[PDB]
């Protein structure tokens, strides 16, 4: 029992509870995930196509299904650009870190 | 496993 | 509160907290903190350079930091691997299924 360990299992079972036998996410999968675990950022964005743009950028093959590994990219290009916020606007939080920087 | 860079970020 | 972001919050201080004002990993960093936090993996591993190895293909520049980016990666590689498990072998719980498959 560890932290690491403790998150990389939730990271783990936070895809699959939104995908399904199915394994992977469509369009319509990632907006309803975005908001039914992690809102306090899509929500207070400046956009409504966001998810749509995101979507986009994500599957890179543009089919409908997205695997956990690029998945995984999107639970990344959040934290890391969230990271770089403690190198500036600092030195459940992150709740409020997402919904304050957004980038393009 | 293999740990190899990513691809795209923000 | 939720759960993605209370775990993004861990992985988000996981990092420095093994890093510190420097703000980045030398080999000696990342073989103290893959002991320091998830130990149930390179322990039971199949070579003690796995560290080495694994620091090696982690900073693709060779000076001897790692920032969070390719830090992240390899939060990632075990994760990813570890996944590809549940669409097999099934279907604190990682603890051990880190420590069972490897390169």
């Amino acid at each position: 029992p560890s932290q690491m360990e403790h998150a990389m299992e939730t990271m783990m079972f936070t895809f699959h509870k939104f995908a399904g036998d199915k394994g992977y996410l469509t369009k319509e999968d990632l907006r309803v995930l975005m908001e039914k675990e992690f809102p306090g950022f899509l929500e207070n964005q400046k956009d409504p196509l966001a998810v749509d743009k995101i979507m986009k950028d994500l599957d890179q093959c543009r089919d409908g299904k997205v695997g956990f590994q690029s998945f995984f990219s999107l639970i990344a290009g959040l934290t890391i650009a969230c990271n770089d916020y403690f190198v500036v606007h600092m030195k459940s939080t992150v709740h409020e870190i997402l919904s304050k920087l957004s980038l393009e | 496993p293999k740990m190899k860079i990513p691809k795209f970020t923000f």
